[PDB]
RNA sequence: GCAGUGGUGGCCGAGUGGUUAAGGCGUCGGACUUGAAAUCCGAUUCGCUCUGCGAGCGUGGGUUCGAAUCCCACCCACUGCGC
RNA sequence: GCAGUGGUGGCCGAGUGGUUAAGGCGUCGGACUUGAAAUCCGAUUCGCUCUGCGAGCGUGGGUUCGAAUCCCACCCACUGCGC
């Protein structure tokens, strides 16, 4: 979520300035005035329960005393109430419970409101972001590597078959639509890709790190989005109820991992590699070659995960960082892509800006995205209680940390990209980056070993 | 780049309430006693002499000179309350030698307390730093009245790249040599050409103007670090 | 399930076989009395439905030739069609009823059908007590040596355990892997898999959770509520997540008619596996040990029922299995499960339980089962590809083994290659370590 | 190991009624005539020369030497109705020439059918590998009685080690020698002291008793094979 | 997730309210032929008290004396949409 | 899952119905000292209209004028059981 101190005005804050940004990402502005006005009342409420909860405490105080010297028998001050008797202090405090009663209430209300007006606002955008709301059109071609044109025979919903490493029926009968096994030599090939990644990401500084698949709903709901959670995941159910949600991506578990801390400055820029299952629901067919292994329940996925420092520029330049990893990733394995920047009505909520490299499928004619890298800057972190310093100050805010994420490899969409890119007339081609992880004999070529489904 | 200029107003419009809050938390246990002023400057040397302190502080620069020489009546000025308290408290204070009264040198006048061409020598020892750039020649006519015709003002403060103008980070610089402490009080760093150009369009006339350099160093950590304190003596003219 | 023939004493069967297998197994000997009798009454309940089908399809044949219950073809052939009619009702009436009849009594011989276990094999140490006579038969390696940590500490002197923060993630026992320990993991994939396509396996990566009904006929109703997890989607599907990759693999071939000249079908399954039950038993138990999730390598073959090739590829998998851990060094001891503590369709099962030097206790790694048909013919995965007329199909023989179930083996690798200054890598995951992990895994932190 | 003894005598019991199922679903296709016969045997070669053939199947061994010789009269047994019906609806038929009549050869008698110590020759060709090894002496006996003191018995059935008794499985397998085909007839290979001492022990005298050795070739398969089949002469004593 | 067409036996493929589920293809066994075979004869879903009768055409139901044929639901495909 | 003991601040650890949540430890900044420092002075949960007042001792509630102290529930640990 954002500071709300930048929508008070009293404070050094500007709701204008969020009406503007909420107008560029093409989402509703006016809830910037409705929060505005929430939080200019809830400001006085604040006041005034502060200054009830001290009269309270002054009345408790002063009964002690009376009490512990032995006494006889809501414009107060100290002195005011030195002079009363318990019976009378009793009466007022009395007085004092209904007003903060009633204050309580209203403050309650008003705090709900303005977060429910505060969760929608998007994040700030980065100057570079191109203002739109057609992604068809405006999405920012920025750099491109290899030949994007080329084409070739057989798309991978045929590829996977002819090398007799998918059975699609078989798993749609174990598990339905969608389901499949995946078997052979792909299970060798995705193999070679997950060691092959998680080296790449090893040697450069990140930390393999094996999440857990099942989330709490508590934790789930500071690291997702409403309709995330509400038609994207699927739920858990154990012996009893079960509020456990199956992860889409293992940036929600690492975002979790140093949740409600005050982590140093210095190994601030901490990097880690996630590994593990996803598990999303949406999976829609536009057409044939999105079929096969491409839109699928269950896959394996790493993630690029880094918390920076909030300062200095030093997210962005880690954005671009990432970027450039998971570009020379893809460069090393040989698969020509174009770089996008999304449009304003594309990103999510928490997204500042996002890149994504869409590769060339020459057997498909198309670009299809298999890396999506966000910078969401503090909106996460803010959630999670994730602060910058160790030390809290005298009197500044506390300062978050930014949160970076980026796909550096989802198996099937990778593997997709590799057979239709390095289909021969015989067999698919072996990467030369992936032959020292396959075994011997699957080392120079994945021969054909069945007839194309179409033909 | 610089501090919010929101914030630079918030500091300008609450300098004496950081003033008075630091002798809250600090009490008059953060400076120690400048036994170095009678020394320093050829003024002070052994009738009886009126001075004013602009800015006294707790003490800590006028008790030395004041139990040194035993001849000399002392006004104090400070426009932070807790100080003057604390002054009073002092048990070396009597009120036959000294005149204590709360005064900002920038809003108040000086002749309120002390009589007109009176005072022979006052002093402003690292006590301009703290004023902003841009009402220091406030301070500068509130003290012309107040100086006989041929006194003089003594001044030391921090000059042009001293080294904790080094250590600042940069979030913490509201111009150009001009920061603040975590505290809330500001320190500005003068240039030899910044105070002369000050002082001159007062009415005063320049007679020494010339940096002091001296070093810091903790052999535990082993710190050696280079001071620059800008010192000087500026004179009222006679006629 | 057994074949219900072996009930019928009218066929070549005879349940007292099956009731000495029910006392031998120390389960219940009663259940092969009433499947006797329910089989017996469905047999003639059988007979009497057919005729009356057969009446009643030579009414309908008779209505239909004219159109263009002693009964016969040429009695009906002198009727007027109304009295077809009539007798037509007569034969539904009676149709109904004996339905009724059979229909209950297929459900009762059913059910005490699935609650009688695989005949012995004649090597089954026959006993209820499983600490004692359990036959250790074959020891490997010194299964008496012990070293400093347990695995509990070494995990996390290692620096590749959260616990903690898993907890607060995932909840109870919860766990996230980091850093060296992933690394190891990985490593013990690639080997396993190597190790079992040299063999012939085919490597398979499974879906992770199945349709219910597919997946009661691969497991039993203790293990739902048990042990299943439930996946809900929306509109509230009925999916679970597996427990092992065998679960997956053994209905890849349901209802098939496999070519016995490729009936020797070897697959090495790769999944994650998820268990409810983590009940703990003291200190060593702990870490990631008994965990709700982890990778597992599988060993699933299907057999040809016929000449004792079943029981042969039994012992080839446990030799498999067996040279898996000679070569990385964890000494073991082979151990004949007794007959008491045995699934139901298992007829035989070996675990090979490794030494823990740090724990100084017997830890099971591996087992391997041999379950025969039990589970082929409630799949209907059938041997021969033609049948035979007047002549019952039969089914292939079904056998799984875990090859590595990833979290203990790094449990046992770490206590049995610790040294002051780490871990020693072993000489066989060596090529499969990142370059600065292919000596020694450092200590980097205090044991706790 | 061997086939279930259960299942061997299910096989004994279904005997009859596993032959007519054959001849149900083969008809008069499965086996070809045999032109050899007249050919093999020093009898039957060119007066009233009357015979009994003991499984007649559904002719195949007695209409050829039928229609080459015109002088014979022949009795025909078969325990199978489909065979005699499917000999009968022959058009080479002709009751003034055949007498067909079923009869098992091991539990019913021949004199019901044809008269004592009248036959002057009876083929054996292919049958008795179908009767129990128990119940041949039967037969044996059975046919001993309609023979004429100085006539005698053709016999050509399968030997020992014949390549048909190779192909077969393990699990066709009913006791030594003794095999049971996919359809439930049977099939028993022959020794010569086999056939010798079943044949003494029910008062016969042996002539010729002498392996024939033949093969089989498929050219397309390229298959060549060998076979063995027994043939004999047993001669009932003059006196 | 809608709003259309579809679903036949190991596979292909006919099928027309009264089949013997045709024809192929594949697989499996039996072969006794002297006129042997560069092939012939068969079998090849489930059940029963088996030379026969019963059930089965995605799965369940309905209408009809009778359904593989007509109707409905569900499941799974393919073609268009929503997402 | 029972049937007992427990849960204090970044950490350790006092806490006794009227705290200023003691003492340490860690971390962080400020330093103007001529008698500079082989150190000194401080800060270090949340909130508000901030020299102060309010909230906070696993989390929620109760009793009391007043609870970190007493009661209850839940959660999570440890010790014994069931499994
Ligand atoms: N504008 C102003 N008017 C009056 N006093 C001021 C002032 N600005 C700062 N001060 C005071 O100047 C003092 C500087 S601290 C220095 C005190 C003195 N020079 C000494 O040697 O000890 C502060 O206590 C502050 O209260
Ligand atoms: N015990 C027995 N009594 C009578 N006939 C028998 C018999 N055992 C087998 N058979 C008949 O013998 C026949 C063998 S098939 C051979 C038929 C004949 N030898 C020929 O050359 O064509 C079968 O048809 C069977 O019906
Ligand atoms: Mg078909
Ligand atoms: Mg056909
Ligand atoms: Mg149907
Ligand atoms: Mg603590
Ligand atoms: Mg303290
Ligand atoms: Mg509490």
């Amino acid at each position: 979520v954002l500071d709300l101190d930048l929508f008070r005005v009293d404070k050094g804050g500007d709701p204008a300035l969020i009406r503007e940004t909420q107008e560029k990402r093409f989402k509703d502005p006016g809830l910037v005035d409705q929060l505005v006005k929430a939080d200019s009342e809830w400001r006085r409420c604040r006041f005034r329960a502060d200054n009830l909860n001290k009269l309270k405490n002054l009345c408790s105080k002063t009964i002690g005393e009376k009490m512990k010297k032995k006494e006889p028998v809501d414009d107060l001050t100290a002195d005011a109430l030195a002079n009363l008797k318990v019976s009378q202090i009793k009466k007022v405090r009395l007085l004092i419970d209904e007003a903060i009663l009633k204050c309580d209430a209203e403050r309650i209300k008003l705090e709900a409101e303005r977060f429910e007006n505060l969760r929608e606002i998007g994040n700030l955008l980065h100057p570079s972001v191109p203002i739109s709301n057609d992604e068809d059109v405006d999405n920012k071609v920025e750099r491109i590597w290899g030949d994007c044109t080329v084409r070739k025979k057989y798309s991978h919903v045929d590829l996977v078959v002819m090398v007799d490493g998918f059975e699609g029926e078989k798993g749609a009968v174990v598990a339905g639509s969608r389901g499949y096994f995946l078997k052979g030599v792909l299970v060798f090939l995705e193999q070679a890709l997950i060691q092959y990644a998680l080296r790449t990401l090893g040697s450069r500084g990140y930390i393999p790190i094996y999440t857990p698949f099942f989330m709490r709903k508590e934790v789930m709901q500071e690291v997702a989005q409403l309709s995330q959670f509400d038609e994207e995941l699927y739920k858990v159910i154990g012996k009893g109820s079960d509020e456990k949600y199956l992860i889409a991506t293992s940036e929600q578990p690492i975002a979790a991992l140093h949740r409600d801390e005050w982590l140093r400055p210095e190994d601030l820029p901490i990097k880690y590699a996630g590994l593990s299952t996803c598990f999303r629901q949406e999976v829609g067919s536009h057409g044939r070659d999105t079929r096969g292994i491409f839109r699928v329940h269950q896959f394996e996925k790493i993630e690029q995960f880094v918390y920076s420092s909030p300062h200095d520029n030093k997210s962005w330049e880690m954005f671009e960082e990432m970027i450039t990893t998971a570009e020379e990733f893809y460069q090393s394995l040989g698969i020509p892509y174009h770089i996008v920047n999304i449009v304003s009505g594309s990103l999510n909520h928490a997204a500042s800006k996002k890149l994504d490299l869409e590769a060339w499928f020459p057997g498909s004619g198309a670009f299809r995205e298999l890396v999506s890298c966000s910078n969401c800057t503090d909106y996460q972190a803010r959630r999670l209680r994730i602060r910058y310093g160790q030390t809290k100050k005298m009197m500044d805010k506390v300062e978050f940390v930014h949160m970076l994420n980026a796909t550096m490899c989802a198996t099937t969409r990778t593997i997709c990209a590799i057979l239709e890119n390095y289909q021969t007339e015989k067999g698919i081609t072996v990467p030369e980056k992936l032959k020292e992880f396959m075994p011997p004999g699957l080392q120079e070529l994945i021969p054909f070993v069945k007839p194309a489904p179409i033909e | 780049t610089l501090v919010s200029d929101f914030k630079q107003q918030k500091l300008e419009q609450e300098a004496q309430k950081n003033w008075d809050l630091f002798y809250k938390r600090n009490s008059t246990n953060f400076f120690k006693d400048r036994h170095w002023t009678t020394r320093e400057f050829e003024e002070l040397r052994s009738q009886k002499l009126t001075m004013l302190e602009a800015g006294c502080g707790v003490g800590n620069c006028l008790f030395p000179l004041l139990e040194e020489d035993p001849n000399i009546f002392a006004y104090a000025c400070d426009f932070s309350p807790r100080a003057i308290e604390y002054v009073k408290q002092n048990p070396l204070y009597d009120t036959e030698r000294c005149k204590v009264f709360q005064c900002d040198l920038t809003k108040d006048d000086l002749l309120d307390h002390v009589p007109p061409e009176s005072v022979d020598v006052v002093m402003l020892i690292f006590v301009l730093s703290a004023v902003h750039p841009d009402k220091m020649h406030l301070v500068l006519q509130n003290i012309y009245k107040v100086l006989k015709p041929g006194k003089s003002v003594l001044f030391r403060d921090y000059g042009l790249y001293d080294h904790a103008m080094l250590r600042f980070k940069a979030s913490s610089k509201l111009g150009e040599n001009f920061y603040v402490r975590q505290d809330g009080t500001r320190s500005y760093f003068f240039t030899d050409d910044f105070l002369a150009q000050l002082f001159m369009d007062t009415g005063y006339e320049e007679v020494v103007n010339e940096y002091v350099f001296r070093e810091t160093v903790n052999k535990k950590e082993g710190l050696c670090v280079p001071r620059v304190f800008l010192q000087s003596k500026f004179l009222k003219p006679p006629k």
